[PDB]
């Protein structure tokens, strides 16, 4: 749980610092498949499966 | 979670991943506002 919390805090910090990526990941969309693809492409490197 | 400007490229693919259909986001007095349609 602590590891998950730290990862989530780091991700939130990254999103806050990187405005454009936050915009792209946050813009509402009926199909979330592109959102999932980009999120897993950018994060799978440095986050846990949960 | 440190990541360099490489993340940049990703969004260029994402925007490049996406006929062009926009959505009306508000309308009034004969004026509409449409989100999307980047190539318009």
């Amino acid at each position: 749980l602590t590891n998950l919390a730290d990862e989530l805090a780091s991700v939130a910090k990254l999103l806050l610092s990187e405005t454009a990526l936050n915009k792209h990941l946050a813009e509402p969309t009926d199909d979330s498949a592109p959102k999932v693809r980009l999120l897993e492409r950018l994060l799978s490197d440095k986050v846990s499966a949960t | 979670t440190i990541s360099a400007a490489d993340i940049e490229g990703a969004i260029e693919d994402y925007v490049s991943s996406f006929e062009e259909i926009g959505t009306v986001i508000d309308a009034g007095d004969g004026i509409a506002h449409v989100e999307g349609l980047p190539s318009v």
